[PDB]
RNA sequence: UCUACCCAUGUCCAGGGUGAAGUUCAGGUAACACUGAAUGGAGGCCCGAACCCACGCACGUUGAAAAGUGCGGGGAUGAGG
RNA sequence: UAUGAGUAGCGAAAGAGGGGUGAGAAUCCCCUCCACCGAAUGCCUAAGGUUUCCUGAGGAAGGCUCGUCCGCUCAGGGUUAGUCGGGACCUAAGCCGAGGCCGAAAGGCGUAGGCGAUGGACAACAGGUUGAUAUUCCUGUACCACCUCCUCACCAUUUGAGCAAUGGGGGGACGCAGGAGGAUAGGGUAAGCGCGGUAUUGGAUAUCCGCGUCCAAGCAGUUAGGCUGGGAAAUAGGCAAAUCCGUUUCCCAAAGGCUGAGCUGUGAUGGCGAGCGAGCGAAGUUCCUGAUUCCACACUGCCAAGAAAAGCCUCUAGCGAGGUGAGAGGUGCCCGUACCGCAAACCGACACAGGUAGGCGAGGAGAGAAUCCUAAGGUGAUCGAGAGAACUCUCGUUAAGGAACUCGGCAAAAUGACCCCGUAACUUCGGGAGAAGGGGUGCUCUGUUAGGGUGCAAGCCCGAGAGAGCCGCAGUGAAUAGGCCCAGGCGACUGUUUAGCAAAAACACAGGUCUCUGCGAAGCCGUAAGGCGAAGUAUAGGGGCUGACGCCUGCCCGG
RNA sequence: CUGAUAUUGAAUGUUGGUAAUUGACCUUCUAACCCGCCGCCCUUAUCGGGCGGGGAGACAGUGUCAGGUGGGCAGUUUG
């Protein structure tokens, strides 16, 4: 059966990657929140 | 930049030793160094004539020492073929 | 003429097609083509704003000369061609000076016919004149509403308007719909009925042929659920079960007039359809 | 990144059958109709693998599997995958 | 931490023995025979994974058992490019978007301009080699762009060679179906040729047995062929200009070009090659068959009418004193390259009966990629040994009967291929129809039949229909391959749907009808800008209801 | 959807209080406003802006206020 996660690194980066996050106010709040929590990984 | 920035160290393996019979010398090089820079640097340092440089990137190997996972450095290996009428390194 | 297919399968039963008798070539003029992607009825937000539009055959756009503004230079009809973008056929005109343009093909027009635009042209099928120059009772098509903008009205296969009278700055024109309307006398029109008059008689025959023309299935409101449509829901089939039949967006949809009250063009509409 | 629909761009569909229009020739008439034969190769056409689907039954039901398997089944040039 | 309990389970599958290793062996290694896949369970390669690859060592945990082994642990090692894929080339959808437009704010929209392959364009092939890479290394033989310390030839220094746009034009440039050709890959080993063998189970020097039986890009030549008619003059057009394109007139009518699979030669005094034993190395032809590939969307037909942009060519505008062509010498960067990739390495929590795009995909019989058995190649499946109870599951058979079973013939059985005969009602004249119901079918000889393909022949290949026989219970002897009929309801039909309890009579549908909409359309999305509608224009577009076709569709406007 | 009022100006008659002054109405004008019309320019631009024509025109659009309609949508009640 086809399961829900079908990996594809281009799609991962385009949807969830650093430049995606930086390209909107709300994506920049995600990065702020993750820096504030002290995550090792801010983005895909 | 200095030529001696380009070449880092010789690769001493069985493979590298076999290539030295064919007049081919294997170096680790600066990961930013293009194969022209390597050719130029080998001629400058050792006073040899270079036929061709082949070059490859190695990824870092994942590694373990006890409970701590990490990663060896990336490496750029150049195989430098000298011309037939040339001094050996 | 209309070619009736034989009932060699249930799909084909009743189906009819153009014979394409008028069409003289299979290959459009490359210099007058432009790309045309489908849109699926989706707007600039990416959202579906018109239902039942989707798929169909790939098409190239043929750039039609709706303006007819090569005044005084004669043009010879070189072809009559199929255009997938519209019901009418189109005619490639070779102008005497080497310019090529497409026009709507009027009923009648033949390869070799000379056409002419401008105020000092004959009232011949395929010519185009300012409406001040067109005699009363002339059947016309491709009528402008604004001088220089290009023909907008009466362009579909077989359509036609008649010039009724002249009021100096304005000319009265009976449109295809039957609406009588004032049009600026400086607005151009093209002479004759639009061709491909048999277009309306085509029996599409099978579901799939509608799909080739970019039409997706229409679902009736009364088989939707109440969250989808005013007619939705009810146990078993249901009648409309409402004061009026309703659109999907809850307006009355049978008789309710939707021309904007306080339209600016109301002064130019003499007799409504 | 599942799925619904859409957009752009690719690609896939073993084999076999049937024989639409048209055309040609012959006949045919004052002209046409019309008839026969050959040709022709239409189709959400037919049979049937791949592929897609999921109709019946059994099995499974702390599963081999949080929807499957087996045996049959449907579509298979299309509103196709 | 118990109980359930030494219980359920140990995840589709063929192994057996001999030898070895070792503290220890059903499980690791080797050998032998056996068995399984083979339009794959083979070969290649995406995505994804990320060192899992190779070597040596190891055995605590992981591995549903074991383990000396391993996709596991520890060490070392391993990925080589001007030409392959991507970038320094092009654009599609879409996305971003200077100014701009719109908006309480945040922002939304959008122009110039960009980004963006799933497409366009674009120079390298054969052989060899490592434990682990190979159009990448090596050998041989090439090609492409660019450069000029040089060489030669030619042309010209301002009516002056040449270069030439970021501009114009051409081109690139396109669908689907069908069939004929031509060719090639592949296949057969038919003939010939070469090497090896002559059997110990009755027979065979034989129509005997086994194995092999070629080769690139490039360069030169040629070609089935396919496309285009061609010259000259004049020009309201192609943002400026064109000696280019478009248009017209006149002249000429088979020429021209433009492409072209492949073939021949060369490449090759080379390579490979049965085998013999790192070396050495024979023959290496012809015939037949033949694509799902190529010529090639070429042709024909069809309607639903089939990207763009660059490279490329040409034209001028320009630039311009040095240029052009051919040698010779030279220059050529970055990223990827291991390994898995129908899988134990990816997605499924698992070494999970599931899912995973693409290329290649042999033989016999066959229409076939079906089917059964095999080839190349791959594999024997990670618990076993017994015993052969009930019961359960999956299979096989079954006396007599034959739907009596049951809600219901559910399940099973039966039918099943090819050729031939024959085939009703009804019908929209197509159908119904494989209706139904019947018959034939092996092998031998006549017989390398008639006849056909190929060929100069020899030969090879295809091949009816007959006659005469022969054998069996049975001849499409296995596998694979419609049960059929009578009548009714519903829906005209092919389609679609409740991913995972409903596939249907539901939805859709072609057709009908009503109604709105005159174009800044109506309708729809959005606060707006901006959009879809539509680069459409009443034969069009939106909405409601009905639902092929046939016959029809009455009365009521009081609410 | 409809009215008032602002943006909103100029004339002409006409007809209501008030014999000379103010409201309402019709028509005309152009100069605001509008143009999803044309030419030119910024400019390699189907955006935008400017300039000139043309169309339309004190209407429309928009702001404020007002009435109507309004299961399209919302919060709830339904002992
Ligand atoms: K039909
Ligand atoms: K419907
Ligand atoms: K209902
Ligand atoms: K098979
Ligand atoms: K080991
Ligand atoms: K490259
Ligand atoms: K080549
Ligand atoms: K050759
Ligand atoms: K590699
Ligand atoms: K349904
Ligand atoms: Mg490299
Ligand atoms: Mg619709
Ligand atoms: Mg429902
Ligand atoms: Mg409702
Ligand atoms: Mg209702
Ligand atoms: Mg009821
Ligand atoms: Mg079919
Ligand atoms: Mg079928
Ligand atoms: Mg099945
Ligand atoms: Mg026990
Ligand atoms: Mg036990
Ligand atoms: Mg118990
Ligand atoms: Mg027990
Ligand atoms: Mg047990
Ligand atoms: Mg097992
Ligand atoms: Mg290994
Ligand atoms: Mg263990
Ligand atoms: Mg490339
Ligand atoms: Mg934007
Ligand atoms: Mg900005
Ligand atoms: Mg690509
Ligand atoms: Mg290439
Ligand atoms: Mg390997
Ligand atoms: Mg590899
Ligand atoms: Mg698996
Ligand atoms: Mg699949
Ligand atoms: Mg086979
Ligand atoms: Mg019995
Ligand atoms: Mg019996
Ligand atoms: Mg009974
Ligand atoms: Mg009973
Ligand atoms: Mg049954
Ligand atoms: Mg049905
Ligand atoms: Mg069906
Ligand atoms: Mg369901
Ligand atoms: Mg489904
Ligand atoms: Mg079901
Ligand atoms: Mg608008
Ligand atoms: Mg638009
Ligand atoms: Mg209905
Ligand atoms: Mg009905
Ligand atoms: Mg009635
Ligand atoms: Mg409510
Ligand atoms: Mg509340």
């Amino acid at each position: 059966m086809k399961r829900t996660f079908q990996p594809n690194n281009r799609k991962r980066s385009k949807v969830h990657g650093f430049r995606s996050r930086m390209s909107s106010k709300n994506g920049r709040l995600v990065l702020a929140r993750r820096r504030r929590k002290g995550r090792k990984v801010l983005s895909a | 930049k200095d030529p001696r920035d380009v070449l880092k160290r010789p690769v001493i393996t069985e493979r590298s030793a076999d290539l030295m019979t064919e007049k081919k010398y294997t170096f680790e090089v600066d990961v930013r160094a293009n194969k022209t820079e390597v050719k130029d640097a080998v001629e400058s340092i050792f006073g040899v004539k270079v036929d061709k440089v082949n070059i490859m990137n190695y990824k870092g190997k994942s590694k373990r020492v006890g409970r701590y996972t990490g990663m060896t450095s990336r490496r750029r290996k150049a195989i430098v073929k000298l011309t037939a009428d040339s001094k050996e390194i | 003429a209309i070619k009736k297919y034989k009932p060699t399968s249930n799909g084909r039963r009743g189906m009819t097609t153009s014979d394409f008798a008028e069409i003289t070539t299979d290959k459009p003029e490359k210099s007058l083509l432009a790309p045309l992607h489908k849109k699926g009825g989706r707007n600039n937000q990416g959202k579906l704003t018109v239902r039942h539009q989707g798929g169909g055959h790939k098409r190239q756009y043929r750039v039609i000369d709706f303006k007819r503004d090569k005044d005084g230079i004669p043009g010879r009809v070189a072809t009559v061609e199929y255009d997938p973008n519209r019901s009418a056929n189109i005619a490639l005109i070779n102008y005497a000076d080497g310019e090529k343009r497409y026009i709507l093909a009027p009923k009648g027009i033949q390869v070799g016919t000379e056409i002419m635009s401008g105020p000092e042209a004959d009232i011949k099928v395929g010519n185009a004149l300012p409406l001040i120059n067109i005699p009363v009772g002339t059947v016309v098509h491709n009528i402008e509403l604004k001088p220089g903008k290009g023909g907008q009205l009466v362009r579909s296969a077989g359509t036609s308007a008649q010039v009724l009278g002249k009021e100096g700055k304005y000319v009265l024109v009976r449109l295809n719909s039957g609406e009588v309307r004032m049009i600026l006398s400086a607005c151009r029109a093209s002479i004759g009925q639009v061709g491909n008059e048999q277009h309306e008689l085509i029996n599409i025959g099978k579901a799939g042929r509608s799909r080739w023309k970019g039409i997706r299935p229409t679902v009736r409101g009364s088989v939707m659920n109440p969250n989808d449509h005013p007619h939705g829901g009810g146990e078993g089939r249901a009648p409309i079960g409402r004061k009026s039949p309703m659109s999907p967006w809850g307006k009355p949809t049978l008789g309710f007039k939707t021309r904007k009250k306080k339209n600016k063009s109301d002064k130019f509409i003499v007799r409504r359809r």
